[PDB]
């Protein structure tokens, strides 16, 4: 009679679609600019993978900020690669660029991803 | 009443053209 | 040229956390007007489960409303439950509301949900 | 190789 069924690739369903906007520009709603680079996104997306970005667009004087400027010392290589993660669920690292991706990570507020950094220090 | 799961993709996906 | 890591997780903690963005109501900017009811969601959400909500949000006349109406034949427990399960996976079938579920997956062209309607009138007479 | 993670993300949005 009464029922709940799970849809268990709806999330990933979901996350799919969400990149083809962002790769669309489908109602993209901010800009991150990171030192000479620029990168659109969906604020709730940043706000469901970051702690950063959840206190920037819940501060009431940013929440509808269109453009958001990191701190310089932020890598656009390492931010791209944590940007894309959020998007898709996958992290591609390379011996030339794991330590800045754990860096932006830090920043980000995203320690699960930094611990996978630190723990994919074995070989090496 | 009673929880089950399905398997099933979603019918809806974003085009790219 | 990568090592690529998978996190099976991701996009359930993802939706997870755009759901609790939800019933917090931040940075929602849509109601959804269905007869009576009011439903406060992310556009780029409703868009990423229907094809109807796409068709909507991405008319330049209508990219920027921050209220929309559906139908006024469509059914307001219906919509509620289609729009839980955007955002949790879980659709929560009844005897006595499955009827007009499947109207509104049907209207918010969702088959998937269409479909595991007629899947579940199995369980019937 | 594409490993793969069962980590759960370190980050909850806050209930309050």
């Amino acid at each position: 009679a009464d029922s709940q069924i799970q849809f268990t690739r709806h999330a990933s369903d979901v996350l799919l679609n969400l990149n083809r906007l962002r790769s669309r520009d489908i109602l993209t709603d901010v800009v991150i600019v990171v030192s000479r680079e620029q990168f659109r996104a969906h604020k709730t997306v940043l706000m469901a993978c970051s702690g950063l970005f959840y206190s920037i667009f819940t501060d009431q004087l940013k929440r509808n900020l269109s453009v958001i400027n990191l701190d310089p010392e932020i890598n656009p290589e390492g931010f791209n690669i944590l940007l894309d993660f959020m998007y898709t669920s996958r992290l591609n690292l390379r011996e030339g660029n794991i330590m800045a991706v754990m860096a932006t990570a830090m920043y980000l507020q995203m320690e699960h991803v930094v611990d996978t950094c630190r723990k994919f220090i074995k070989a090496s | 009443r009673s929880e089950i799961i399905s398997t099933a993709p979603s019918s809806w996906v974003v085009p790219g053209p």
